[PDB]
């Protein structure tokens, strides 16, 4: 659905809603948008492994170096692997082939540091079954100002490094959060934010997060 | 950074 969030944003882009008149950027919240998912904390540790992650859920994952993926669920023990083909698989930390240990080791590792180290975004949020199947990191990238984030259920993470503020965009609910330099975390539709406008800080964001979908769609492999 | 805040 990265089309669909480039047309949406495109959409919202053009209705200049930072440039016109009065701006009711309260209006424009959604709080039945609220996204279910987003990345809590990460770990960049590609230079060797591969890119660690926790979800806001507790559950974390990698993307390997191999573009092999490992999730754990939140229940701490249940597993799911993807391989490069796609091919999915369930298991155990404690049950598991043994081709899988050191996966599995580097994972624990990942989370155990998140756990010790990270702080949590959208820490104060309840998110909108724990063992129903959870999104993983299909794609990431990193500019000098931010790292992006694409979650295989279509929403797209995009984390300002240097002010902290972070869009969460999802193109089935057409919406975004925006997490603010205070931590507040407001979610609004996209074509609200067209009909009432927003502040300047938001419009800016929203359009660098049209030119890094832009990104997402011309490096899809 | 090489990881998150």
């Amino acid at each position: 659905h990265l089309s669909d969030m480039l047309q949406q944003l495109h959409s919202v882009n053009a209705s200049k809603p930072s440039e016109r008149g009065l701006v009711r950027q309260e209006e424009a919240e959604d709080p039945a948008c609220i996204p279910i998912f987003w990345v809590s904390k990460w770990v960049d540790y590609s230079d060797k492994y591969g890119l660690g992650y926790q979800l806001c859920d507790n559950s974390v994952g990698v993307l390997f170096n191999d573009s092999t993926r490992l999730i754990l669920y939140n229940d701490g023990d249940s597993l799911q692997y993807i391989e490069r083909d796609g091919t999915e698989s369930y298991l155990t930390v404690s049950s598991h082939p043994n081709s899988l240990m050191k996966k599995i080791t580097l994972l624990k590792y990942f989370r155990n540091y998140m756990s010790e180290h990270l702080l949590k975004a959208g820490a104060n949020i309840t998110p909108r079954d724990e063992l129903a199947r959870l999104p993983y990191l299909r794609t990431w990238f990193r500019t000098r100002s931010a790292i992006i984030l694409h979650l295989s259920n279509g929403s797209v993470q995009i984390n300002f490094f240097q002010d902290h503020t972070k869009l969460i965009l999802c193109p089935l609910m057409a919406a975004v959060t925006y997490i603010d330099e205070k931590r507040d975390f407001r979610t609004y539709r996209l074509s609200l934010l067209e009909e009432y406008g927003c502040c300047k800080e938001l419009a800016s964001r929203l359009r660098y997060a049209r030119t890094m979908v832009d990104k997402l769609l011309s490096s899809r492999s | 950074p090489l990881h998150s805040t």
